[PDB]
């Protein structure tokens, strides 16, 4: 791996791992303690558990990069790990979208919300998000195979590649962006209309979340489609092939960004940790 | 088939 | 002749102060200098009850030291089982504003009352299988503060009308009225022999009434602000009290004056509740500092801390067998210690 | 016009005055003796054994 | 006053079916249990069924499992029993009883009047040594009821109940947990024993104590009664 | 190992389930506290909305309100004032016909327990106050005031005097006049704003 990108990607992987493991674990513990009293903790529980599951899988990818693209494992773990990783990613994205929609609904319609709010609805929404993630993942569940030269971990594709890429792009990027932007813009618009509810930290938090999500999840989503519409002739194919590790490392940033945003926006954190 | 995809994609 | 009687009253006050000063030979520190210090103690939570959804204002133990009772602003009265943390009853209340509760010594009755100027008695051994209101007592003109049971027939209450009363459950009539205070009174303590009781009002004064005669016999004035708690010493010839000025004092009914005081420079917030141990050596005290405290009743020195509450404790009580102390804050959690 | 109230106050004051009193040393000795008598019957200052602990 | 009246029984040919109902009135039916108890025409009482409060739990005996059905209707406060495929050895009398449980409760306090059913043509075992004893008035006598296993649970207290049936009517409760007097029972009855050897002591007899005494058990399902000892004057 | 403690456990579970159901179903109502001086017209607006503590229940726009009147007892206010903490808002009342009200408002506004609860202030009896102002000056009550003897100026001056008695910028004071049964709309608007603010704060966004 004499390429400058590989070492930077490995360093980012390691840093993300040891930064995100403890925060995710602490958030999971606190919200699991508090989930028996408040409805507003289930969403954060789901985000924290999804992020912890995403982050725990980093060493496998790190050592796979280290072993120079060789599959040293058996023929059963080949079709197990990638599906789980994809499921965790889509679950995280959809849970963020549902949390934004929930905040929109709570702000605009308080009476109806307090009249119908309950744990069952939150659990139903979480289950819907998880099953949508699994349904999106199913192609990786099925078409994944393995091959031996050395061993290569690949997927058997025989139209299908482009179709999967288009579905992935649409249902993983277009809907979350629209939901996030529209819901948060309307929330700020209504909040800054009355002096009683007007505050300054809401704009900061919303803008930070939207900007970080956009920056960290556009380039990977577009380089995943660039590879699905080009022949292997152009050297730009080599230029984009030498960027996959960097793209994945930059995509992993949200998994650590989210717990920091959650912990730095609360009213009290040390008391909750001590009391649990 | 004979095609490569680094895991995560 | 008002000035003449005022001068006579001043002379009588001077005479009684001189008598108390003459009878005051020595303090308690010199006698207690040779007492072995108890040493630091530590207690760990052994149970926790989670069934209330609002603030908790009062509680009382039971004679057999197994059944509890708690009251809350949610309008629910619950009788707990300490050992298995189970629930035995749940009593709805007519009004949600509740300030006191009590458990009958025979285990048959429970009393409760609050801002409704009424004390209610529930029959807990009905043949029909449920619990209904036996009778309701209505003779006060202020909010009730404390209630106690003498027998299955007599109850003593302490309202905010500067009075204390003695009732008759069978007919619900005012048997005897106690008067002499000049302000709101919130405390009671029935003597072990069930013949005398003492109360503390907001005047920083306490009176040692007489149940049979109905005439107050003594008065103690040594505090600086309102009084919030009181409890007889187990021997029956002393009592302790806690005030809003963040200091507890131990009085006497033979020397007719103070003995010792419990003070600290850091303590600022007022006292909420005070109780004694089985042998009288330990003086448990609540606080507004989100914790309880342990005071060595003889050396007047700090002995331990019982922390673990998010909000300030509002009630306290030790078991008759003397094996567990139970506390309750406004965070709807009761902790059984040991 | 509160002559009767003042009379009641002074009567209670003199009645309380006529009561007797005892020395502080005697009461302190009585309280300390009672506290010492039941020293080993208090299971709080002495740590109760775990075998005979109802809340174990 | 508390009432528990049963109805439904009668003459049933073999291979038929019948339904019973023991209507309740005068108390809070929702929080109580319900049992059905069977006594043969010339033998001791026997246990049949059980149902919890709110229909949460049901239990059954061995000889009746899969052939009887039990139902409750809270708004009407009634208990139902379904007699399906009645055999040739099932004629008896049936009652229904009150079985509230909590800390310090007294189960089996009240018994129904009863109905007669006519048909055409590791368990704990409790025994009673004697059958009939002559007792002179004004004396003091004792009874025995030996079990086959120690009834001392881990919680500290044991479960042995004493029942008395005067000749003519339904039984009444006397002692629960072998040491406690039921309400309305004179203070001349007593309970003693430990582990397996159980006894009842009575002194200063009267004319109203003539009858048969059955000792029951409540440690674990199923529940087994005793044979029954008769007492006669002189 | 349990012999018949299982029935006790079942009873405990049923009791807990009923308690939780009743507790959840009872959080849809908001509580309102009525304060002010004696004979301030609080009972007037309580009755126009259709012995210790008197409570009133009424519903409006799929929402049921709870009112409380406490001034029926004479005791130490600081002794029981903590019992009404965590209330949604306080509905004060002022009669423009009389300094006692101003002192009471200054005392209650700066209380430690009520440092964040919003206050709704109802100036009452507009017609006779205006007639008295046009018939006699207000100099007897406020010698330091100045201006014409019209209606709007006096009301504005009194409102400014009442408004200047607070010290915490966090608290928000709502002022409206009365004396056409429109107070329900004002109360609803205030409670909706308070509920939206509380919901925003709970999510951690505010």
């Amino acid at each position: 791996k004499r390429q400058p990108g590989d070492v930077a990607a490995l360093i980012i992987y390691s840093v993300v791992f040891l930064v995100g493991v403890p925060g995710n674990a602490l958030v999971v513990w606190v919200t699991a303690f508090e989930a028996r009293r408040a409805v507003n903790a289930i969403w954060f529980l789901n985000l924290a558990v999804a992020d912890l599951l995403s982050c725990l899988a980093l060493p496998v990818l790190f050592t796979t990069v280290l072993n120079h693209n060789y599959w040293y494992f058996d023929a059963t773990a080949c079709i197990v790990l990638p599906s789980l990783i994809l499921l965790n990613m889509y679950a995280s994205i959809l849970l963020l979208a549902t949390i934004s929609a929930d905040r929109f609904l709570l702000v605009f319609k308080p009476i109806w919300c307090q009249k119908v709010r309950g744990t069952g609805l939150a659990w139903m929404a979480c289950g819907v998000a998880w099953v949508l993630a699994l349904l999106l993942t199913i192609p990786s569940f099925v078409y994944r195979e393995a091959y031996k030269d050395h061993t290569v971990c690949g997927i058997n594709y025989g139209p299908k590649e482009k179709a999967v890429a288009i579905l992935r792009l649409m249902v993983g990027f277009v809907l979350p962006l629209l939901t996030l932007n529209i819901c948060y813009t309307f929330l700020l618009l209504r909040t800054w209309s009355r002096k009683a509810t007007r505050s300054t930290k809401t704009l900061k938090v919303v803008m930070a979340v939207v900007i970080c999500f956009f920056i960290f999840w556009l380039p990977y989503q577009v380089t995943g489609v660039m590879i699905a519409w080009l022949p292997p002739s152009s050297p730009t194919l080599k230029r984009v092939e030498k960027l996959n590790s960097l793209c994945v490392s930059l995509a992993y940033i949200n998994c650590c960004v989210n717990p920091i945003i959650y912990v730095m926006a609360g009213q009290g954190f040390h008391g909750r940790l001590l009391r649990s | 088939s004979f095609k490569d995809m680094p895991l995560x994609r | 002749e008002l000035d003449q009687l005022r001068q006579e009253a001043e002379q009588l006050k001077n005479q009684i102060r001189d008598a108390r000063k003459a009878c005051a030979d020595a303090t308690l520190s010199q006698i207690t200098n040779n007492i072995d210090p108890v040493g630091r103690i530590q207690m760990r939570t052994r149970r926790t009850l989670r069934g209330h959804l609002a603030k908790i204002y009062a509680m009382h133990w039971g004679t057999d030291s197994r059944l509890l009772v708690s009251a809350s602003q949610d309008g629910k009265l619950i009788i707990w089982d300490s050992y298995t943390t189970n629930k035995v009853h749940a009593i709805p209340l007519r009004s949600s504003w509740v300030m006191t509760c009590a458990y009958a010594p025979s285990g048959n009755y429970v009393a409760c009352g609050g801002l409704d100027n009424i004390c209610s008695i529930y029959n807990l051994k009905t043949r029909e299988g449920n619990v209904r209101v036996s009778r309701e007592l209505a003779g006060h003109t202020g909010y009730l503060s404390c209630c106690r049971f003498l027998d299955d027939n007599q109850i003593v209450t302490s309202s905010g009308d500067t009075t204390c009363a003695l009732w008759d459950i069978e007919t619900g009539q005012q048997t005897t009225t106690f008067t002499g205070h000049t302000g709101d009174v919130m405390s009671l303590s029935l003597a072990p022999d069930t013949r005398l009781f003492v109360s503390g009002a907001c005047d920083a004064s306490a009176k040692l009434w007489d149940v049979r005669e109905g005439m107050c016999r003594q008065t103690f004035t040594g505090h600086e602000s309102d009084i919030n708690a009181i409890c007889f010493f187990p021997n029956g010839n002393a009592f302790a009290t806690g005030s809003d000025d963040a200091t507890c004092r131990l009085f006497d009914l033979r020397a007719d004056q103070e003995l010792m005081t419990y003070s600290h420079d850091n303590i600022i917030c007022g006292i909420t509740s005070v109780s004694f141990s089985k042998s009288g050596r330990l003086l448990l005290a609540g606080y507004d500092d989100f914790n309880c405290n342990v005071w060595d009743a003889l050396k007047a020195d700090r002995a331990g801390v019982l922390a673990g509450h998010d909000n300030r404790v509002s009630c306290l009580g030790v078991t008759d067998d003397g094996m567990a102390v139970a506390t309750g804050s406004w965070d709807s959690f009761l902790k059984i210690w040991n | 016009a509160s002559i009767a109230q003042a009379r009641k106050l002074v009567e209670q004051l003199k009645m309380e005055a006529n009561i007797d009193r005892i020395k502080v040393s005697k009461a302190a000795a009585d309280l300390m003796a009672y506290c010492e008598a039941h020293a080993k019957e208090d299971p709080l200052l002495t740590p109760v054994p775990a075998s005979e602990n109802p809340f174990r | 006053d508390v009432q528990l009246v049963e109805s439904g029984g009668g003459l049933v040919q073999p291979g038929g079916s019948r339904k019973l109902s023991c209507s309740a009135s005068g108390f809070a039916f929702s929080s109580f249990g319900m049992h059905w108890v069977r006594q043969a025409p010339e033998k001791g009482l026997e246990w049949v069924a059980y149902i919890s409060s709110g229909s949460g739990t049901i239990y059954y005996a061995d000889t009746v499992k899969g052939r009887f059905t039990i139902s409750r209707d809270d708004p009407k406060n009634t208990l139902f029993l379904q007699m399906t495929s009645l055999r040739s050895e099932d004629t008896a009398m049936y009652y229904c009883v009150r079985s509230i449980y909590y800390y310090g409760s007294s189960p089996f306090d009240f018994w129904g009047q009863g109905t007669t059913l006519t048909v055409s043509s590791s368990d704990i075992v409790m025994t009673q040594a004697t059958s009939s004893v002559p007792v002179t008035p004004g004396e003091s006598v004792s009874i025995s009821c030996r079990s086959s296993k120690s009834l001392l649970h881990s919680n500290g207290n044991t479960y042995l109940y004493w029942f008395l049936q005067r000749p003519g009517q339904s039984p009444q409760l006397l002692i629960y947990r072998m040491s406690n007097l039921a309400s309305g029972v004179p203070d001349r009855f007593s309970g003693s024993g430990s582990g397996t050897a159980f006894t009842l002591t009575i002194s200063r007899l009267e004319a109203e104590d003539v009858g048969v005494y059955y000792c029951m058990q409540h440690l674990e399902y199923p529940l087994t009664f005793g044979a029954g000892t008769k007492l006669e004057l002189k | 190992l349990s012999a018949e403690e299982r029935a006790a456990l079942e009873r405990s579970k049923a009791i807990e389930k009923n308690l939780k159901e009743d507790g959840i179903s009872a959080a849809k109502d908001v509580k309102l506290l009525l304060l002010g001086a004696d004979n301030s017209g609080k009972s007037t607006i309580v009755k126009q909305m259709k012995t210790g503590i008197v409570e009133t229940h009424f519903t409006f726009k799929n929402l049921h309100f709870r009112l409380f009147d406490v001034g029926g007892q004479r005791s130490e206010r600081k002794k029981w004032i903590h019992c009404f903490e965590d209330v949604t808002a306080i509905i004060f009342c002022v009669d423009l016909s009389d300094h006692e009200s101003l002192m009471l408002f200054d005392s209650i506004c700066n209380n430690k327990f009520f440092i964040d609860t919003s206050i709704i202030l109802f100036l009452n009896k507009k017609d006779l106050f205006g007639e008295k102002i046009k018939k006699s000056p207000l100099t007897i009550c406020f010698p330091e005031y100045t201006g014409p003897n019209t209606y709007e100026d006096a009301a504005a001056y009194i409102q400014a005097q009442f408004e200047s008695k607070n010290r915490s910028p966090n608290k928000e004071i709502y002022c409206h006049m009365t004396c056409d049964t429109n107070n329900a709309q004002v109360i609803f608007d205030a409670v909706t704003d308070i509920i939206i603010a509380n919901n925003l704060r709970g999510c951690g966004l505010y």
